[PDB]
């Protein structure tokens, strides 16, 4: 799994392979992997897809609640509910998340939270098997406040590596844009990706 | 425990049980007595883990005996076996097991008839013409096969009985100090005290 | 076990095929494999026998009373949530995988349901030890706008793959069709490619061949009048 | 770590007639729940009129098989174009597979040929050398599901004459060869239907006076 | 060890023209060792016959629970169960303790009273349900059982002719089997009268 | 006794009315890092013969050489070793069951799965298999690791049994190899897009391709796909 | 497998059962768990029936090549010493066997030596070896004396294994006999345990929980 | 095997053996001799694995007997027990090490005394005035740490014995099916037949 | 570790790290892992140091021994006298090596020799613990042909993320350049690298 996100000017986007493994069978060549919790915060899934189902399920339903009673969360909220879960349930939990999301006071945030269940707020986060092959592509290259074609490009080519020597990711990448001008989906098919 | 034989006859059932107990490397006893008195007419021998052993066997006693007080009657040999049998069938799924075998030898008053029930630790019940438990049965089972009928009386049963013993005392490795032998028929329990 | 899901134009279609296995034994040669949550909400399961039946049958039952309860027909996704959310506190040691298919007023859908509690979405799915032979006949001929007609084709052909193939599945193919706005209809040993060829000899015995020692009578009925 | 065995299914069938000898076996080959080929063949003439086959870990059976007839080559250099009996192949199959005792050949070994008064004659092996004279044994995956059906149709075991009430036995009357093929196709039939590592094909060696003829039907694919 | 072998036996059923039959071996051991030739593995609550395989103290026991609730089942119902319902009664039971199971393999015969259609049945010791047409199985021996069964099986057989095949195909099976036999016990069910005849068979 | 370290995954292979083919990634694995992208695992064998071997990279390397020094070996005092006494995939084929066998026996096996695909002198078709425990089989289809599972199948559909091997042209034969490489690259873990292909004909010969690629992939379908259930963002 | 052998006024008597196992799956009813070395040897096997067979008509061999050497029958003590000192030297290695070499000489007279892969050798006049050696003992213990005719020694043995077939799972099948003299053994015939049985059930009055 | 013993008195050694075989479940034999002797002044009594016993036993005497006739002369028993400790120190460090314990008992006819020695299957050697191996010396130590004097009778050492094994029959688990004595003195070696 | 060799116009450049660990004790800051086995063929050690050592040592005397008897041995031939020791040994060997050489008619090789003992020719390599995080960064900035000042630059930015993240990694950076002009040793010292 290849997974990651990156704060830019106008907010933030996710980005995720597709590919679910069961030891070297592909069970899934076209899994979504950039799950929503909320309108404008997201999450990007790493680890056991039934752990990471469960607690973006539960987290959704915090949220959903919190919405009801106090209005819209900030995404610091969002990462602290993941937190908790993944914390208390360490023993029993095999889950490596990123949140990211979008305020207009705050603008685009992202939290990465790895096994242990400590929290990181970060310009840009990386996660999954296949982002130990990028580590120093993406230091090297990226910027603040960049564009949004910019930063599209940038996760882009860093998934496009982490795929090219990482057998747990590949298929299709795909990124989730959180601007406020609204949430665009955005799909890479291997033709287009892999001769970069 | 170690050997605890069972056999019945015409008109009365025979249990055998060893005196000997071996905590490791010593006998500390000689003449133990493995068994108890359920009721009148219902005696059971056992043989198992220590401490469970007694522990289990003066607990079926307690409750065979509250019933009797309770109804004024003595239960047939064939409701205490069926009650025993349910104890340890419960106790093998629980967190502690009783690690214990028994044998059931009754006479049923209604009936005017011997009967005797071997049930293992797992709750594991048959009523048999002759029974034994562990490694006692290896060796006893043979010749209780070619002598045994279900007409023979309590004397031919007991010289039945001594040629078992012999054989154990001639081919088990364990000195297990000879047997007591008790008789169990309609006048009740007795124990043979020369043997 | 070889089972499959294909979706098309105007719903989804579910297969399977018949043999349950234990170890190397051949238990049963016509199983069914294709359970019902609803009337238009089917199943099909692998792994343990046990648990795919008595899972589906309890999601099935509270599907049923939450249908009552709401007075709407049930939906996919519920039977999905439930699903999989018993099988994820159970840890896995509910060993049960499911496609799950069917058609609600929101529209048609297909999902698998891993034992630890994962599901998946897709156009085309397949589970079980012949999965691969399956899900290689499913990449080599899927396409984008099936017929009803193309889809059973191609779920039944995706089964026989496993059933020639894999060890694990064999005899005979169920389908079962999902169509929107009709009722599913359940085609129990749609094929029968693998009946077995007339035996060369007779083994009826002549009768008093078995040595007898004792006959009787058994009493089933009651006790008696009079 | 390494594991230097492995299994390769099948399943084989030796009868014993009263002037002849059937040696029968599957033509699938197997690892796990994978088919390896549908046509693989497990039964060999070996020379002399002689039959074999070793069946269990197929790498082992064919360098077994493969030892037995470089056997019988040497037998005829050394002695004199001597033709090797049944028994004197079978107490040799014995020190080839005793010889592996602390490393052993993983398979079930039979052989079937004539006897020295031209009757029918089949020997059985463990795999570690033991072995032992026998009218009837099968072999392999789902021995279990065929022995018990032989021992009925066969040696008429549990069967009586009627009116007598098992006090007088079925008589051991002989079967022909044509009787013999229909009991080995209906074992082989119904092994195929209840044992998964059964099946595709079946390849019987028939063995008489005047030599060694084969016979193929299929069997089920799935 | 293995719970399911510590005891032996096995149970047989099948299927014939408007009857059914069910059959078991007699035995009871400690492993290796003998103990009884009388322990008979079928019973039946009413019309409903169930054979039972595995531990023999879960045998025991299930039996115990089985006319337990079936006894309550007439009383309530007002009439006796038939084999279609007692048989996911069977499979509900034995789910219920799906992770400390009892260590059986049930088999259920019988004749549907208002139907008059013949059913047999098989489970695994959680409850799966295995509704052959032909033969079921269970027991040390099932793989001798199968192949005995498989062959020697055909449909529609008159209720004298099919005792002949299912006795042949118990006997056969369990004198290659170790820890079954020490004699036999068959069951020939038709829609109002049941005969139960013992077998003669090798005491080794 | 040991582990393999750089590992090769699936070759497949079938017959056809004239002849063979077999096919094979370019891939040399290093656990689930795709480390090595230009490895040949298709070996030929003078001109009626390909080797083609999955598993242990560097025992596939020693195998590669010992081939290399049979063909050396076989030209000593043979006058005709470009004729009746050139090496046949036959005996090719039966020199390293014989080594694989022996290098299980001594517990220090060559961890691989090799299929030996050639055309003999008399114009028959040759394909046999054999791997790290000296197990050989043959078939008109054969494959290894994920190929067994997945590329069988597929092949099995155009030649299922002996019988419909004259019925089968290059074309077909040759389309569905391509087509079980492209299922393989989909659903393996540790396949590659790029693989090489070998055609061995009794009229034209060995026809050896090399960077051939997977194409006519069908990935537009993942735009619809949304979440994990009930997700519809 | 149960086998026995013990020493009387007419020689020995050696009996066997017929069946060997493959865990419960039962292998065979009809093996030969005795083995004839030569005219005046016999040989019981118990244990690993590939062991047994091999080590045993290899023993064979070498009394073969005593006699040869020495032109002299071999003793009973020579032949078990051969077999004891052979398995003695795979000691550790994992053979498994438990025999009985039995034979009659003019120096030594009747002999029996239990012969065991851990190295054990044992004289004596009486053995039972095998899963259901307990049972053959409880028979023979209580019927044994010196002055025994032939025919009731003969019937003692088999009545022994009898005993063992019934109780025992791994015992069973077929009963063969041998009688061994002052000139040879003597073969005494299969006598199968379905058909024994209920004739000693009917004759002896035993076996009285069984029903027939 | 299980019990040997040996006491050194004023003027012979007496050695004590059990005659049970067990091998497993059954006790195969009840008359066997866990002795062997080396020249016509030494007795070797022995215990440990099955098979091992005899084969080092008679591996012993077949050295010491070729010694005896190389030089016409028979070797001390000190000279012997030495011999016998080298070779057992020897095989603690083999392949498969003799898992065998003896007890070494000879008349030294130059010095005219009586030498018992203790060697244990590591090849640890003590001359001592009496000894054993295995459970037996927890139960028989303290009776002849009593009873025993240097100046003792060969009939008075057979006394103190039997007050040995009668302990032994009373307080060891297994049946060792009574012992065989065997006396070493300046006559050489005899066996006491009524035990 | 991290090590590395890269081919360029005039020939081939060998570069490595300087830390040896014990756990997470640092044994030595300033190792020299860039060893020789001839005048113009280097190699790069990674693995055990002790089984790097007596290899490269049996190497060298090898090679030496060629030397004397068939003239200067070829970069192929000191790579296969490495894969020879390194495979039949592979079951008591923990040994990672990349052979590089420069020879007039082949100018610059590059050999990489994995744990296996497999041998793969290329136009550059990396290993050791420290490469796994620069398999990106290295792919996508890697051209054939390139100068002697870009190949260093090259080198010195790859292993500066290799040593950034990878805590077996550190001290200084060692490079041995290899041309027809002879052979030139460089150095980098922690203030320069870090900054880049
Ligand atoms: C990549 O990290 C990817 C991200 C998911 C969110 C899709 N993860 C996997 O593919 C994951 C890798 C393994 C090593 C944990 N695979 C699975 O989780 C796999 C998916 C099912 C559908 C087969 N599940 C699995 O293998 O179950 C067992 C299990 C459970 C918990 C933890 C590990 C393994
Ligand atoms: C094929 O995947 C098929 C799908 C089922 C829904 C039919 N699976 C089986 O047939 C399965 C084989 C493997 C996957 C377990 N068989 C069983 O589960 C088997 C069925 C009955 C006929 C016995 N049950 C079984 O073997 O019970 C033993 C057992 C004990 C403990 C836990 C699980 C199973
Ligand atoms: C009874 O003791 C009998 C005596 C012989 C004369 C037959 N022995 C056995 O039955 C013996 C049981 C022991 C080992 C528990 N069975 C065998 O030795 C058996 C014989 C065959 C013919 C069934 N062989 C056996 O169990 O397999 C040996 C083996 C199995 C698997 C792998 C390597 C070797
Ligand atoms: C980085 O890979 C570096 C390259 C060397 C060639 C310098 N390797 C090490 O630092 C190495 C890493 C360990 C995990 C193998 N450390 C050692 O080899 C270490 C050096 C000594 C001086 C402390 N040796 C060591 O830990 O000895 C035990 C040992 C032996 C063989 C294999 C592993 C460990
Ligand atoms: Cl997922
Ligand atoms: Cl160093
Ligand atoms: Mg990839
Ligand atoms: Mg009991
Ligand atoms: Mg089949
Ligand atoms: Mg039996
Ligand atoms: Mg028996």
């Amino acid at each position: 799994t290849s997974i990651m996100a990156v704060t830019f000017k106008d907010g933030v986007i996710l980005g995720a392979d597709s590919r679910t493994t069961t030891g070297a069978y592909i069970a899934n060549r076209v899994t979504d992997k950039l799950t929503r919790v909320h309108d404008k915060i997201w999450c990007c899934r790493s680890g056991s897809a039934a752990d990471t189902q469960a607690i973006a399920d539960i987290v959704q339903y915090h949220l959903e609640l919190y919405t009801s009673q106090y209005g819209t969360p900030s995404t610091e909220t969002a990462a602290s509910v993941f937190k908790e879960l993944c914390y208390e349930n360490k023993d029993n939990l095999t889950a490596g998340i990123i949140v990211a999301g979008y305020d207009d006071k705050n603008k685009g945030e992202v939290y990465t939270i790895p096994l242990g269940g400590s929290v990181h707020k970060l310009p840009y986060a990386i996660a999954g098997s296949g982002s130990t092959f990028i580590y120093g592509y993406c230091d090297k290259n990226f910027r603040e406040n960049m564009s949004k074609e910019e930063t599209v490009d940038f996760i882009k080519h860093s998934l496009s590596q982490a795929i090219k020597w990482d057998g747990s990711s590949g298929g299709v990448i795909r990124m989730v844009v959180l601007t406020a001008a609204g949430v665009e989906r955005l799909i890479f098919y291997p033709d287009e990706y892999e001769q970069l | 425990m170690d050997i605890i034989l069972g056999i019945r006859v015409q008109d009365s059932v025979i249990l055998a049980s060893s005196k000997a107990v071996t905590r490791g490397i010593s006998v500390l006893k000689d003449s133990d007595d493995k068994t108890r008195q359920l009721s009148p007419h219902t005696l059971m021998s056992f043989a198992g883990e220590a401490g469970d052993t007694v522990q289990f066997a003066e607990y079926i006693q307690a409750n065979i005996q509250l019933y009797s007080i309770r109804e004024d009657y003595e239960l047939s040999p064939q409701a205490v076996s069926s009650f025993v049998r349910q104890e340890l069938a419960k106790s093998i799924r629980s967190r502690r097991p009783y690690q214990v075998n028994v044998l059931i030898g009754g006479y049923d008053k209604k009936k005017n008839k011997p009967e005797l029930y071997q049930i293992d630790y797992l709750g594991t019940k048959v009523e048999l013409p002759y029974g034994a438990h562990g490694y006692s049965g290896f060796y006893t089972f043979s010749l209780l096969d070619h002598h045994y009928r279900p007409d023979m009386t309590t004397e031919e049963g007991l010289d039945l009985l001594k040629l078992c013993v012999q054989e154990l005392e001639k081919r088990m490795p364990m000195d297990f100090k000879g047997v007591i032998v008790k008789i169990v028929d309609k006048d009740g329990i007795r124990q043979v005290d020369d043997f | 076990t070889t089972i499959v899901g294909v979706k098309f134009n105007n719903g989804v279609v579910i297969a399977a095929d018949t043999r349950s296995t234990q170890g190397p034994i051949v238990a049963d040669k016509n199983c069914a494999k294709l359970h019902r949550i609803s009337p238009k909400i089917w199943c099909a399961g692998a792994g343990t026998a046990a648990d795919t039946e008595a899972v589906t049958q309890l999601i099935g039952s509270n599907i049923e009373l939450h249908s009552l309860y709401t007075s709407r027909e049930p939906r996919v996704v519920s039977a999905l949530q439930m699903l999989k959310q018993h099988l994820f506190k159970y840890q896995g040691h509910i060993g049960a995988y499911l496609i799950v298919a069917g058609v609600d007023p929101t529209g048609s859908h297909l999902f698998s349901i891993h034992a630890h509690g994962s599901t998946d979405v897709g156009y085309y799915l397949s589970l079980g030890s012949g999965s691969l032979a399956a899900m290689a006949v499913l990449e080599s001929h899927w396409k984008q706008d099936l017929t009803k007609e193309e889809a059973i084709k191609l779920a039944s052909d995706a089964i026989q793959a496993g059933i020639w193939n894999d060890l694990g599945s064999g005899s005979n193919v169920d389908v079962c069709v999902m169509e929107i706005g009709k009722d599913a209809e359940y085609l129990r040993n749609y094929l029968t490619p693998n009946v077995r060829e007339e035996k060369q000899k007779s083994y009826k015995f002549p009768r008093g061949t078995t040595a007898v020692l004792k006959e009787s009578i058994v009493n089933i009925c009651d006790i008696q009048e009079e | 770590q390494f594991n230097p065995y492995g299994d390769n299914g099948g399943t084989i069938l030796g009868i014993a007639g009263e002037d002849f000898a059937v040696l029968a076996g599957d033509t699938r080959n197997i690892t796990d729940y994978s088919i390896n080929s549908r046509y693989e063949p497990k039964v060999f003439d070996c020379g002399d009129n002689i039959v074999m086959s070793a069946n269990g870990f197929a790498a082992d059976g064919d360098a077994l098989v493969k030892r037995f007839k470089n056997s019988v080559k040497w037998y005829h250099f050394d002695h004199n174009d001597k033709k090797l009996s049944i028994n004197s192949a079978a107490r040799n199959i014995q020190h080839l597979l005793y010889g592996k005792r602390f490393f052993p050949y993983y398979v079930h070994t039979i052989i079937a040929g004539l006897d020295e008064d031209g009757k029918g004659a089949v020997y059985s092996f463990d795999p570690v050398g033991s072995y032992e004279r026998e009218q009837c044994r099968a072999g392999g995956a789902a021995a279990s599901l065929i022995m018990p059906f032989l021992d009925n149709q066969v040696n008429f075991k549990n069967q009586y004459e009627p009116g007598t009430n098992g006090k007088v036995k079925k008589p051991l009357k002989y079967l022909s060869v044509e009787e013999v093929i229909k009991l080995v196709r209906d074992s082989f039939t119904s092994a195929t239907e209840r044992h998964i590592q059964v099946g595709d094909g079946l390849e019987i060696l028939i063995v008489t006076k005047d030599g060694v003829r084969k016979e193929f039907y299929e069997l089920k694919r799935d | 060890s293995d719970p399911s072998s510590i005891n032996g036996g096995i149970v047989v059923a099948m299927t014939g023209k408007d009857c059914v039959a069910i059959a078991c071996d007699l035995r009871l051991g400690s492993q290796s060792l003998g103990v009884s030739n009388k322990f008979e593995k079928i019973f039946h609550y009413g019309h409903v016959f169930l054979g039972i395989t595995g531990l023999a103290t879960d045998v025991t026991t299930l039996n115990e629970m089985f006319r337990y609730k079936t006894n309550l089942y007439k009383l309530k119902e007002e009439r006796a169960i038939e084999p279609e319902t007692f048989t996911q009664l069977v499979s509900s039971s034995l789910y219920e303790r799906r992770f400390g199971p009892y260590f059986v393999g049930p088999v259920v015969a019988g004749i549907n009273s208002k139907s008059g259609k013949p059913f047999i049945a098989g489970f695994d010791l959680i409850g799966c349900i295995d509704e052959a047409k032909d033969f079921i199985v269970s027991g040390t021996a099932s793989d001798q059982l199968f192949g005995m069964c498989e062959s020697l099986y055909e449909p529609n057989l008159e209720p004298e002719d099919l005792f002949e095949t299912i006795s042949q195909a118990l006997l056969n099976a369990a004198d290659r089997d170790a820890l079954s036999g020490w004699g036999a016990v068959v069951y020939i069910i038709k829609k109002d009268e049941v005969v139960k005849r013992y077998l003669k068979m090798r005491q080794d | 006794t040991q582990q393999p370290i750089v590992t090769g995954t699936s070759v497949i292979s079938m017959k056809y009315d004239n002849g063979v083919i077999i096919a094979a990634d370019n891939l040399g694995s290093y656990g689930s890092l795709l480390r090595f992208n230009g490895v040949e695992r298709l070996i030929p064998v003078g001109d009626n013969t390909v080797v083609g071997i999955s598993g242990d990279i560097s025992d596939m390397q020693h195998i590669e050489r010992l081939l290399k020094d049979l063909v050396t070996e076989n030209a000593y005092d043979n006058p005709l070793a470009d004729a009746e006494e050139a090496l046949e995939p036959s005996y090719i084929f039966e020199y390293l069951a014989t080594v694989m066998y022996q290098r299980r026996s001594k517990m220090n096996p060559l961890w691989n799965a090799i299929i030996v695909a050639g055309v003999q002198s008399n114009g028959d078709q040759f394909l046999r298999y054999v791997n790290l425990l000296g197990v050989t089989y043959s078939s008109p289809t054969l494959a290894t690791g994920f190929g067994a599972h997945m590329a069988n199948p597929l092949l099995r559909k155009v030649v299922d049994r002996e019988s419909d091997i004259p019925k089968t042209t290059v074309q077909v034969a040759e389309e569905a190899i391509v087509n079980a490489m492209r299922v393989l690259y989909y659903r393996d873990a540790r396949s590659s897009r790029n693989f090489s292909l070998a055609i061995i004909d009794k009229n034209t010969g060995l026809t050896f391709k090399k960077n051939l690629q997977v194409e006519n992939m069908k990935w537009d379908f993942a735009k619809d796909i949304k979440g994990y259930g009930t997700q519809k963002i | 497998t149960t086998t026995l052998a013990f020493r009387f006024q007419g020689g020995i008597i050696v009996a066997v059962d017929s069946r060997a196992t493959a865990g419960n799956w039962v292998a065979s009813q009809t093996v030969k768990a005795v083995i004839e070395i030569n005219p005046f040897l016999l040989g019981t096997m118990a244990g690993g029936a590939a062991d047994c067979q091999f080590w045993e008509t290899w023993l064979g061999s070498q009394c073969r090549l005593h006699e040869l050497r020495e032109k002299e029958r071999i003793s009973v003590a020579a032949a078990s010493k051969i077999l004891s000192n052979l398995v003695y030297q795979y000691k550790g290695a994992g053979l498994s066997m438990g025999t009985m070499i039995c034979g009659y000489t003019r120096k030594e007279g009747p002999t029996i030596y239990y012969v065991d892969s851990d190295g054990t050798r044992l004289k004596g006049d009486i053995f039972c070896v095998g899963s259901g050696q307990t049972f053959a003992y409880g028979v023979l213990d209580s019927n044994y004396k010196w002055d025994l005719s032939v025919e009731d020694a003969l019937y003692l043995g088999k009545r022994s294994i009898l005993a063992a077939a019934h109780r025992d799972a791994y015992s069973g099948g077929s009963v063969n006999l041998y009688h061994v003299t002052e000139d040879g053994w003597i073969y005494h015939g299969n006598h199968d345990v379905g058909e024994l049985f209920w004739k000693v059930k009917e004759e002896e009055g035993s076996f009285n929980n069984v029903i027939g």
